[PDB]
RNA sequence: UAUACAAUUAUCAUAUUAAAUUGUUAAGUGUUGAUUUAACCAAUAAAAAUAUAAAUAAUUUUUAUUUGUUUUUAAACACCAUUAGGUA
RNA sequence: UAAAUUAUGGUCAAUUGUUAGUAUUCAUAUUAAUUUUUUUAAAUGUUUUAUCAUUUUAUAAAGGUUUAUUUUUGAAAGAUUUUUUGUAUAAAAUUUUAGGAAUAGUUAAUAAUAAUUUAUAAUUUUGAUUAGAUUGUUUUGUUAAUGCUAUUAGAUGGGUGUGGAAAAAUAAAAAAAA
């Protein structure tokens, strides 16, 4: 009586059920708008997906833009942690320490034998790619999820110097994965989605934490604005958490 | 049109932004003091006319004789070369420039702008008189005549004067615009136009002329 | 006491003046009908800063020294000595460029003369009109793309902004000259044009002009009617700046376009490339979305922890589906706009709706 | 007659009257412009 | 100057310049210079309705030389096809073919000028020849 | 025959429209003002009329004063049959205006006309 | 002109046709064609401070 | 101005008649205008237009029960508060207060 | 041009039927004829327009209705940023190419 | 009852590219009385002078702004009433 | 910025009032109509069937609607031993009154939610909603002609919801299972 007789959002045909079934044999009931609920609402993001053989092996090193000291980002993420922990303190193991915040430009697997040839060669190619690029001012607002809501990150908006990043990345992508064959978890002809990972659930953690980060935590910060940052520093990092208190850094390039 | 302020009529042959002369807000005319030389006071002044009569002279080309050296030594000043000619020249009109409407029209009254008539006061030439010679001596100006090299004005003038416009509008009889023509009812004018090479005809241009000449000559009405 | 009353004795040409009497001095409107009682503190600051004097920025001396280091070298040898050759001519390309002394007399030309003369050509001796022209020339110079630029949008916008302020404070003093009311309104209109062309040429300069001279009041869309029809945004179509953006420096174009063969929108290809374009949200949209995101968690918790309440509500819904107006979906029932497609029922048979149109169509 | 219809000074060239009629409703019906949404003639 | 007024076209006042300059028996007219205007002039000069014409590559205007015979002009009437720019008349080949026919006798007496899709300014006679339709400009005779 | 059919090949009339975004007060909904054409055969001339549409932008990109491409689609809500297909011209000034916390566009000074005289002073 | 439409005079017909004329149609410049005068001087005494959120 | 300049069409002469009106016609219409105006004066007409009300519809105050001239005809129905205020307006319009601007007075205004 | 050509009841004055096939496919109407509510008043709209006038397919070069200046083409040129005028060099409304069209091979 | 305005010039009420706005000057007492008016009546009589240049042309002011009604007579003329006053 | 010819081609545009100084489509004309005349309609009982039942037989009652009316094959056609499919309900244009103001079970998001979910909502002066008149987008008359001037009729809510589809309560002129 307060709206349409048949609300338009409720008109749904399921074509993944056989024809004739719903007319005679039985009726099928489901809450159908959990599935139809879109990629903007859920906060999912489609990352470059790995081929199965690459999907098998752990990633070892990654490219990163290092966040400078005195960031808008780091500050606001600290504020966000405060708020989240005051709401639910079950988040505490999920959250990444503000010390480890960095922009992830791509991920890669390096085998341990060819290690030095690869790090030297990579470092060199990287330095050539970024030779001409001056520092990058990028904008961060919004949250998103990788790997079925297990990884919770801060989006990099394509409103700014981001454009340049995309060419820049796509060049190293075509060198590191194209030229010297290296395992980039995706195709070298495809571009990686840059992100700042905030909360994460590792395999070991998953038992006590659960299989997905409940959206009730970060729902309100989903579109929150973390601000602008200029970035001069590119790293190639191996992931060791006890060597310096920051991800162990195998290579570096200065944008100037 | 019997309405006052509509008397100036419909003239299209003016240069203004309306074909209706009486909506034009630029030049308000003066019916009492105007039209000695132009006939009616409605019509455009001698120097602003965009349409020309058969036996009347058209506008003088402004100079701003040295360049006639090739011509008849006796030939004097060509009638159409003038030192001072202004297509934009404000003619004094009382209702515009001297406007008595807001007054009782007593002898001194009415508002006057002096920007129209050139000042006949001695104040100007006294106040500006300098030991440095004038603009012409100093040659401050760039450019020159706006059309560049002009046979009458800047450069010298060779050949013949066309005082009627007869050669100036003719139709090229050729794809190359080498040969041009002017046809009256019973007469035909074929004019060779190659001023650059001194009227020296090429093989193509000559073989063309022998066509235009006999097609003009074997015409019915010539 | 309560509404004004016009009294009209119909044999008379016009009514008698109203009883509350109105304000004795008529309000001064801007072009759009908005009221200004006085200059805003910013504009006031602009005129107070024009009045006592202007100055040439040492910016010009600097670029003069870097561009033509020889001439500046000469003037640097000759300071205080009378000069017979004007080496400084490159510093002042135009007549208008020299405002620091009257009659466009450059500073270093006064070197060899009397100090009395120096005081007689000073700023303090300018007329008010001259002072306006001074402020205008200074600002025109700071926003100009080259020396002789006039007609370009930034310049135009600035000079019209200044003219507008002048006329405004003028009208503040002597109330009725409606000639200048009209000239102020026309100037304001041409300013509106100039600014709206600016924001599509270069927007930061547009911003800083609005912030310097405090004209945001003439950028406000006049009335809701013509705005709702999108004729406010239709202006920069007519100006030819609508496509002028040159995206690639801003807004990576990959997620602004839809797929022709696929049919998927721009939000879809943005989804697929893992990009997010989203306008910054106010608190409305944020708290709506953050309220909606959580529906299923709230629901799961409800039907786990409290099954009886749920089953009650469900009883009501399920049984409702059998009661009510229409039990099945047909063209009649499934008409998205019921009152619209059947208007012929609205007075007599169908009493639910009192009007045939609740939306655009 | 200030209150009444405007009259032409002379006639109108009939040929021009026929030239300005090219896009008129009849020619359009012949071109097929209007959609046929109803039964029309029987 | 206002809304109700017609929207003038270089063709409109080209025709009226020529008409008025013909009524005052002038030898030369200075007239607006656009593509279809000097097109119209070349066509009129073809048919001999005009003594001559020239474009000086002056931007605004060019000049036409009028022809008189037996004391009155060679032009009875000259009229533009449209009063506005907001109205555009299209001439079917059959229409332009009707003009040519006076109750069974072939009549080229009156000339009609028109644009083509090919940007040519043509009389109706060549148009009918190649069976192309065109947009109307003016009639003259 | 107008601009819209000039640029597009439409499967069905009105399947494509180009317009400006006027207002976003509704989540995932952009209102769009669009022009179309009417012909008067008596006077042989065209007029442009204008019409508003509700378009569905998932993900909320459209800022008031965007030039957008719009398409016909599935019935979405009571009044939305159109979705935003592409942003032709975004509003850069408006977006930066939002980023600073201000409204995209200043709110119109006067509303709809009235037949009364409102005396409201100070 | 059929005499039953609009007023009893003829010119009433052409006065309502001017309402449909193509070049006379309502737009962003020409507005309120049918009642201009009911809306005249309506906001004179309505004092509205203009909208500035930028300095 | 509110009231009508003319009554009926006062400029009817042939086209290009080089005056707005002829003497004859203008005299006829001057007669009709005269009669109407005289009617307004003697019947003591009063109109009002109030703020925040539809303006085209003017309350006729000369027909109000207090200010009504006739002893017979039923006058009009206007709100009690509003009508009190109208009566006060009409009353305090009458006489010149010093410092106020002098406004034309008549017998028929009362 | 006469009254007899006003009567479209002749088949010689009327765009033929088959056009509606050529647009929507052959034998497409046999579907529509069996529809529930038909011909009271309305039938599924029958599109017959001479194929050289089709708005869908054709453009400014082969169709005279597109090259009408003052409403379609004026807007288009304002948008694309070409210089334009009433009587222009190009068939449609435009004196010259825009900057983009001059600097880019398409 | 149906059955073809003008568009080159048309006088009553739907304006629109415009340079204005602001100026502290003058005038007044000797003496015994028919001035003004076609004619009446009241009853000191003298007076208020200065500004050009400059403002750029067009494209979204039509709910905005605008077309000889105006504080102060303890200052007159003038006008209206008639010696009482009104207005200026 | 040059003419053109291998010559009438690509199939018909053609206006008829005897007025009364002059200005302005206005009495008396022709064509088309109503005035005007029983040579085209028609009467009731639909029909099978397995028996108190069940199969076949789907748009002429009225009301007055101008952002308005939109849809499938599961019936029949229909072919064949049994299962078989997908496409549909949505829109865009065109919309009347001489003197013109506000409208409302109400928008959008959520969802098989909410007689109190969330929100800075929706329609309107580019003319709304009520209210008058009116049966909407191949049909006529006049005319040399852009015009002017006609076109009927037929879809009027729900309440054990049958049926493929509500079109389901006299009023055919549709052969309805030998
Ligand atoms: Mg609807
Ligand atoms: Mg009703
Ligand atoms: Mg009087
Ligand atoms: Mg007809
Ligand atoms: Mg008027
Ligand atoms: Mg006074
Ligand atoms: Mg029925
Ligand atoms: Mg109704
Ligand atoms: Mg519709
Ligand atoms: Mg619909
Ligand atoms: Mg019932």
């Amino acid at each position: 009586e307060r709206g349409l007789y048949f609300p338009i959002n409720h008109r749904i045909v399921d074509h993944r059920i056989a024809p004739g079934v719903t007319v005679e044999e039985t009726d099928v009931q489901s809450r159908y708008r959990r599935e139809l609920r879109t990629n903007f609402a859920t906060g999912e993001t489609r990352q470059t997906i790995a081929p199965p053989w690459s999907a098998r092996e752990r990633p070892t090193h990654f490219f990163s833009l290092r966040l400078p000291s005195r960031n808008s980002v780091t500050l606001r993420v600290k504020e966000m942690h405060n708020h989240l922990l005051f709401s639910h303190q079950q988040c505490a193991p999920m959250l990444v320490s503000p010390t480890k915040l960095h922009i992830t430009l791509g991920v890669m697997t390096i085998p341990e034998n060819s290690r030095e040839e690869l790090v030297k060669n990579i470092q060199q190619s990287m330095s050539e790619t970024f030779a001409c690029v001056q520092p990058l001012q990028l904008r961060f607002r919004g949250l998103g999820t990788f790997d079925f809501g297990r990884v919770l990150f801060i989006r990099v908006v394509p409103e700014a110097d981001f454009g340049r990043l995309e060419r820049a990345v796509c060049d190293i992508r075509r060198r590191v994965g194209g030229v010297l064959g290296v395992d980039l978890k995706g195709n070298p002809h495809d571009s990686y989605v840059p992100h700042v990972t905030v909360a994460k659930i590792r395999p070991n953690q998953r038992q006590q934490l659960g299989d997905t980060i409940p959206q009730s935590l970060w729902a309100d910060y989903q579109h929150h604005d973390f601000g602008d940052v200029t970035l001069s520093t590119v790293d190639l990092c191996r992931m060791k958490g006890s060597p310096d208190g920051y991800y162990h850094t195998e290579g570096a390039v200065h944008l100037s | 049109a019997n309405h006052p302020n509509r008397q100036s009529g419909i003239q299209f042959l003016t240069h203004y932004n309306t074909h209706q002369r009486f909506r034009v807000n630029k030049d308000y005319i003066d019916y009492m003091h105007w039209g000695k030389e132009q006939g009616q006071a409605r019509l455009p002044h001698r120097h602003q006319r965009v349409a020309f009569d058969f036996n009347d002279q058209l506008h003088p080309t402004r100079i701003g004789y040295a360049w006639f050296a090739s011509q008849d030594p006796t030939f004097g000043h060509h009638p159409d070369l003038s030192s001072s000619f202004d297509p934009n020249y404000r003619v004094f009109s009382h209702p515009e420039h001297w406007n008595k409407m807001f007054t009782k029209r007593r002898p001194g009254e009415g508002d006057i702008d002096l920007s129209v008539l050139p000042s006949r006061s001695l104040l100007g030439p006294l106040m500006a008189h300098s030991d440095t010679k004038g603009i012409p001596y100093f040659k401050v100006d760039n450019r020159g005549h706006s059309n560049g090299r002009v046979p009458g004005v800047n450069a010298p003038f060779f050949g013949e004067f066309d005082q009627k416009m007869m050669q100036a509008m003719s139709r090229p009889l050729n794809a190359n615009r080498t040969i041009t023509g002017n046809d009256g009812r019973f007469s035909k004018t074929i004019m060779i136009n190659e001023p650059q090479c001194n009227q020296a005809l090429s093989a193509k241009t000559a073989s063309e002329l022998s066509k235009e000449i006999d097609k003009a000559t074997n015409a019915v009405y010539s | 006491e309560h509404p004004a009353i016009w009294l009209w004795y119909p044999w008379r040409m016009n009514p008698e003046p109203p009883t509350p009497h109105m304000p004795q001095r008529r309000a001064l409107k801007n072009v759009h009908g908005a009221v200004f009682n006085d200059l805003t503190p910013v504009q006031k600051k602009r005129q107070e800063q024009m009045l006592y004097g202007v100055n040439i920025p040492e910016t010009r001396q600097m670029k003069f020294e870097e561009q033509h280091p020889l001439l500046a070298g000469a003037l640097r040898k000759l300071e205080g000595q009378p000069k017979g050759f004007p080496f400084w001519y490159r510093k002042y390309p135009t007549r208008r460029h020299a405002y620091e002394y009257r009659f466009s007399i450059p500073v270093e030309m006064l070197d060899g003369y009397n100090d009395d003369v120096k005081k007689a050509l000073s700023k303090g001796m300018m007329s008010i009109q001259e002072k306006q022209f001074a402020q205008e020339a200074m600002y025109m110079e700071r926003y100009a793309e080259h020396d002789f630029d006039t007609t370009s949008p930034a310049v135009l916008a600035v000079k019209r902004a200044l003219k507008c302020r002048v006329l405004r404070n003028h009208l503040l003093t002597n109330p009725h000259n409606n000639i200048i009311k009209t000239v102020l309104a026309n100037t304001e209109r041409k300013l509106n044009h100039a600014l709206r062309r600016l924001r599509k040429v270069d927007f930061k300069k547009y911003w800083e002009i609005i912030r310097d001279h405090d004209v945001q009041d003439i950028l406000q869309p006049p009335n809701l009617v013509t705005y709702r029809q999108g004729s406010y945004w239709k202006y920069d179509w007519n100006a030819g700046l609508a496509i002028s953006t040159n995206l690639a420096d801003v807004m990576d174009p990959r997620g602004l376009n839809g797929c022709v063969e696929t049919g998927r929108s721009r939000s879809e290809v943005a989804r697929d490339l893992g990009l997010s374009y989203t306008r910054p949200l106010h608190e409305n949209e944020k708290k709506q979305l953050s309220h909606q995101a959580v529906y299923y968690e709230r629901l799961a918790k409800f039907k786990m922890e409290q099954p009886e309440a749920a089953r009650a509500m469900e009883r009501e819904r399920f049984v409702r589906k059998f009661s009510g107006m229409f039990v099945k979906m047909d063209i009649r029932s499934g008409a998205p706009d019921f009152p619209s497609t059947y208007r012929r029922l609205l007075g007599t048979k169908v009493v639910r709706w009192a009007s045939k149109r609740h939306g655009p169509n | 007659h200030r209150s009444g219809k405007a009259r032409a000074f002379v006639f109108r060239d009939p040929s021009l009257r026929m030239m300005r009629a090219g896009s008129g409703y009849q020619q359009l019906r012949r071109m097929g412009m209007p959609m046929q949404v109803g039964m029309g003639w029987r | 100057r206002r809304r109700e007024e017609n929207l003038y076209t270089p063709i409109y006042d080209f025709c009226h310049r020529i008409r008025e300059a013909t009524e005052q028996r002038k030898r030369f007219v200075v007239v607006p210079s656009t593509i279809e205007t000097r097109g119209c002039a070349r066509v009129m000069h073809d048919h001999g309705l005009v003594a001559g014409f020239r474009d000086f590559h002056n931007d605004r205007a060019f000049a036409v030389e009028l022809k008189y015979f037996q004391g009155d002009s060679t032009i009875n009437v000259i009229e533009p096809c449209s009063y506005d720019g907001r109205t555009e008349f299209e001439w079917s080949p059959k229409m332009m073919r009707r003009l040519l026919n006076t109750h069974g006798i072939h009549n080229r007496l009156v000339v009609y000028i028109c644009r083509t899709a090919d940007n040519r300014i043509i009389d109706h006679i060549h148009a009918v020849k190649e069976n192309i339709g065109g947009r109307g400009l003016m009639m003259v005779h | 025959y107008d601009l819209t059919s000039l640029i597009f090949n439409q499967p069905r009339q009105g399947s494509d429209k180009i317009g400006y975004v006027v207002g976003t007060s509704m989540l995932k909904t952009a209102v769009v003002a669009t022009n179309h054409m009417v012909y008067y055969p008596k006077f042989n001339q065209r007029v442009s009329r204008t019409k508003r549409f509700f378009a569905h932008d998932e993900d909320l990109a459209c800022v008031e004063g965007d030039l957008v491409h719009i398409k016909q689609c599935r019935k979405i809500s009571k009044y939305k049959h159109y979705y935003v297909f592409s942003i032709l011209e975004p509003n850069v000034e408006g977006r930066e205006r939002l980023k600073l916390g201000l409204k995209a566009v200043p709110p119109p000074l006067f509303g709809y006309p009235v037949s009364r005289r409102i005396v409201k002073l100070n | 002109i059929a005499h039953w439409y609009c007023g009893h005079k003829f010119r009433h017909r052409f006065m309502r046709d001017k309402r449909f004329h193509p070049s006379l149609q309502a737009s962003h410049d020409a507005r309120n064609r049918f009642s201009k005068r009911r809306h005249f001087k309506t906001n004179r005494w309505n004092y509205q401070q203009a909208y500035r959120d930028m300095p | 101005r509110w009231a009508a300049k003319f009554y009926g069409q006062v400029t009817f002469g042939p086209r290009n008649y080089p005056y707005p009106s002829s003497r004859w016609l203008a005299r006829r219409f001057q007669m009709k205008k005269h009669r109407i105006i005289k009617r307004f004066r003697f019947r003591r007409y009063k109109l009002a237009a109030v703020a925040n009300l539809p303006f085209a519809k003017m309350i006729r105050v000369g027909m109000l029960p207090e200010l009504k001239s006739s002893k017979t005809k039923r006058g009009d129905v206007v709100d009690p508060t509003l009508s009190g205020q109208l009566v006060s307006a009409v009353k305090n319009t009458g006489e010149k207060r010093k410092g106020q601007r002098t406004r034309p007075k008549s017998k028929y205004q009362v | 041009s006469f009254k007899y050509a006003t009567k479209l009841q002749h088949d010689e004055m009327r765009q033929p039927y088959y056009i509606h096939e050529k647009r929507y496919g052959i034998f497409s109407n046999e579907r529509n004829i069996a529809k529930a509510r038909r011909g009271l008043p309305f039938i599924t709209p029958l599109y017959t327009k001479h194929m050289n006038l089709w708005d869908t397919d054709t453009d400014a070069s082969n169709n005279r209705f597109f090259r009408g200046y003052y409403y379609g083409q004026r807007e288009l040129h304002q948008l694309l940023g070409r210089p334009h005028s009433l009587e222009a060099t190009n068939a449609d409304g435009s004196n010259d190419l825009s900057t983009y069209e001059a600097n880019t091979s398409q």
